[PDB]
């Protein structure tokens, strides 16, 4: 008997932020995605490029578990070819990507009278990220021709903002936890499954 | 650059915009259900933060050239945060005036009336004297609330009022503005095209221009009212005269609406009052405001989100803590949807229901523009939207579908001249109010009465535009205008006006969408959801659009049309006509309660 880690990616205390996502690589393991339907509830579960229906006869090298925390309407932008602030910079996917996105609410959780500031994003990256990059760099933006010395005023800005989460916002504004696999198949001979 | 660094500074000030102004109306919300000594000094705090933030975000703004390089909504939100509000005034002033609202607004709200028989027995404004004005038909009960009104609260007010109106019009002066009344009257300017242009000083005469077609129509109203008043007090009435004040159903006069049973036409015929049905068949104030949602629903609106049902108060809370009973309808941001009404089972707190969720609905449809844009095209399209959906669920056959008229009702011209006196009541009764107020206003902020002939002119202009009488003369100490709870809080009237144009206008346009053939007042847009549609696309537009062109998209026209008015009470006007045949239609001014 030997099961998946499924409970440590699904079922984590806390999540990490948009910004500073979470990469768990899973091998040697047996994978049972029936599991994942523990759950039931999910806002999204939109899959592309392979079908729902896990045809048993499906072996993987790898597998990569992201996970992050995102409001209610950013979720639609973790998809291929999107645009916006998360999907340009903070989290990208590839054109051509092989794996899916789970979706679903955590206002019990994540939500506390008074706001929530554990959560953050970046805005002003002055460039769109390039696939499965993180870049975690907290420097000054600067928007003109004027240089930013430590100061952040009129046209120099800090990256970093905060959701401040609270209860009583809506379904919009309101927290969602999201978990994306990826199924990688390496040069390798597969003897993972 | 300059159009490139608005774009990142916008974005900037956006997310600290609806971070930081969530939090003060969240403390407004608490303040004024709770009512303590510290959640008033939370929204003291909260409102100066908000305010510091906005004071020093519109100076910074106010270097971005804007000749012409630029977007037209990225200009249209530049122009909008170059205002700077009221933080033009000092410290001091600010300070002052802020001292001088909250005396007023605590003044106005705790102001009580003793029995004189027994002083421990002391009657507030909300479950004291309106009950008495609204429902009593004693010449000396009613004469005594009034004066006792005009006489403690009103007279208590009059020194703060001068010194509010000096220091509003110099940070108005200070913003480049004439007077207050012509910063009040700026909200009616328009630039996004040619052709779809406005001047703030067109107002005054458009608002004249609409107010000479309407009187005629008023004056017969007017005389039938006192006809039947006569009979109603045979003693304090003259036929050539004018309506005593107290007389009027309301404590001011604002809607007639409480005259009803006074001057049914035909009584025979079932009531268009349908409260004691409500009272009988058991509905309580959950029913009146689900029966307001099957209405949106039907004609293609979006329900009710769900942190509606469980964070409105819908009812007073009883228990021990103090609320204030004003309905009113709160945009919290972050998509946080309230209403605040302390209901009950009448037909006059059910039509309300749904004037209270037509704001909701159009605050719930431009919440996808950007902070700066969310906020109704006009000051007068705000309060037209919940007025066309009570003018069709107040129809007689309209409460028939919902079980409130029995089942075998029979409409016919008597039902037809009862629903339309019933409605001329609460619609064409209060625009000469309205019109006047608005006027006495416009006048003293702009420096063209004396000090000591405030009230003389006040009760000079009322039988003259109005027509309503004072019983007892005021001496240059009283103060009447600041009774008003609009008058007192520093708000604006004239809404109330450009509202009742507007409602007609937008009624008939929805009506000719729905593919509806007969009477006006007969429409009843329920259960058509092309009528939804049309709407729809207007409300969630906000202030990205003049508001000719948002006009021109539903009613086609670009300036307000009176005559989709005169067809709504064109079968009230003829019989009107006829039953003042041998009466002489008119107010005499020259007539006073006193000899000579
Ligand atoms: C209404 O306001 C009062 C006074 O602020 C609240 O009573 C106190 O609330 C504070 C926190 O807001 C508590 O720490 C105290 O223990 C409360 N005192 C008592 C005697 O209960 C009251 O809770 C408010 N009502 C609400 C929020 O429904
Ligand atoms: C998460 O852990 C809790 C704690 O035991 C458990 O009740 C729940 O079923 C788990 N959910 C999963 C594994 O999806």
């Amino acid at each position: 008997t030997n099961l998946c880690p499924f409970d440590e990616v699904f079922n984590a205390t806390r999540f990490a932020s948009v910004y500073a996502w979470n990469r768990k690589r899973i091998s040697n393991c047996v994978a049972d995605y029936s599991v994942l339907y523990n759950f039931a509830p999910f806002f999204a579960f939109k899959c592309y490029g392979v079908s729902p229906t896990k045809l048993n006869d499906l072996c993987f090298t790898n597998v990569y578990a992201d996970s992050f925390v995102i409001r209610g309407n950013e979720v639609s932008q973790i998809a291929p070819g999107q645009t916006g602030n998360i999907a340009d910079y903070n989290y990208k996917l590839p054109d051509d990507f092989t794996g899916c996105v789970i979706a679903w609410n955590s206002n019990k959780l994540d939500s506390k009278v008074g706001g929530n500031y554990n959560y953050q994003y970046r805005l002003f990256r002055k460039s769109n990220l390039k696939p499965f990059e993180r870049d975690i760099s907290t420097e000054i933006y600067q928007a003109g021709n004027k240089p930013c010395n430590g100061v952040a005023g009129f046209n120099c800005y800090f990256p970093l903002r905060s959701y401040g989460f609270r209860p009583t916002y809506g379904v919009g504004h309101q927290p969602y936890r999201v978990v994306v696999l990826s199924f990688e198949l390496l040069h390798a001979p597969a003897t993972v499954c | 650059l300059t159009e490139e660094n608005a774009k990142t500074f916008l974005n900037n000030f956006n997310q600290e915009a609806e971070d930081l102004s969530y939090q003060s109306s969240l403390a407004s919300w608490n303040y004024n259900t709770n009512i303590t000594e510290e959640n008033a000094q939370k929204m003291s705090e909260a409102a100066a933060k908000w305010s510091a933030f906005y004071e020093e975000q519109s100076k910074t703004a106010q270097s971005f050239s804007l000749q012409e390089i630029q977007t037209p909504i990225i200009k249209r939100q530049l122009q909008a945060l170059q205002q700077s509000g009221s933080s033009a005034l000092s410290a001091d002033k600010n300070k002052q005036l802020n001292t001088i609202l909250n005396t007023m607004s605590t003044i106005y709200s705790t102001g009580k009336v003793c029995n004189p028989k027994n002083p421990q027995e002391c009657l507030l404004l909300e479950p004291g004297l309106d009950e008495i004005m609204a429902t009593s038909t004693d010449y000396n009960s009613r004469l005594w609330a009034w004066e006792g009104w005009r006489a403690e609260v009103g007279k208590q007010l009059r020194p703060l009022y001068e010194e509010y109106v000096v220091l509003k019009n110099e940070m108005a002066r200070a913003n480049n503005y004439n007077d207050y009344g012509d910063y009040w009257r700026g909200d009616y300017e328009a630039e996004g095209a040619d052709g779809y242009n406005y001047n703030r000083n067109q107002l005054i005469e458009d608002v004249e221009r609409t107010f000479a077609e309407i009187k005629p129509l008023y004056e017969h109203l007017h005389a039938y009212v006192r006809r039947k008043l006569m009979d109603t007090y045979p003693s304090y009435i003259s036929p050539t005269g004018c309506l005593p004040a107290h007389l009027l159903g309301d404590m001011w006069g604002r809607f007639w609406t409480n005259l009803y049973p006074l001057t049914v036409p035909f009584a025979q015929k079932p009531n268009i009052d349908v409260t004691d049905a409500m009272m009988n068949q058991g509905w309580d104030a959950e029913r009146i405001f689900q029966e307001a949602e099957k209405f949106f629903v039907s004609v293609g609106l979006p329900h009710m989100t769900q942190g509606f049902w469980a964070n409105s108060m819908l009812t007073e809370p009883a228990d021990g803590r103090k609320v204030v009973c004003h309905p009113t309808a709160w945009d919290l941001g972050h998509g946080d949807f309230r209403i605040k009404m302390c209901t009950k089972v009448t037909m006059d707190n059910f039509l309300t229901a749904h004037h209270e969720m037509g704001h909701i609905q159009y605050d719930m449809a431009y919440a996808r523009q950007p902070f700066l844009l969310r906020n109704g095209a006009n000051e007068g399209f705000h309060e037209a939207v919940g007025e066309i959906m009570s003018l069709s669920a107040a129809t007689p056959k309209h409460l028939k579908s919902i079980g409130l008229l029995p089942s075998d009702f029979q409409e016919d011209s008597e039902t037809e001249i009862n629903f339309l006196l019933k409605q001329a009541l609460t619609i064409v009764g209060t625009l000469p109010f309205t019109y006047m107020l608005e006027k006495w206003r416009w006048m003293v902020f702009r420096g063209e009465i004396p000090k000591e002939q405030w009230m003389k002119k006040w009760w000079e202009m009322k039988r003259e535009i109005v027509g309503v009488v004072e019983p007892l003369p005021h001496d240059e100490t009283y103060c009447d205008p600041a009774s008003l709870f609009h008058v007192s809080n520093d708000y604006s009237f004239i809404r109330y006006y450009t509202r009742t144009i507007y409602q007609f206008q937008f009624q008939e346009a929805l009506c000719q969408a729905a593919k509806y053939n007969g009477s006006l007042h007969k429409c009843d847009i329920s259960n058509s959801t092309e009528a939804g549609q049309k709407l729809l696309k207007m409300l969630s537009l906000g202030n990205s659009e003049p508001w000719t062109k948002a006009l021109e998209n539903v009613v086609g026209a670009r300036n307000m049309d009176v005559k989709p008015l005169l067809n709504y009470f064109q079968p009230l006007f003829d019989w009107l006509k006829e039953q003042n045949r041998n009466s002489f239609v008119g107010w005499n001014t020259e007539w006073s309660p006193y000899a000579d």
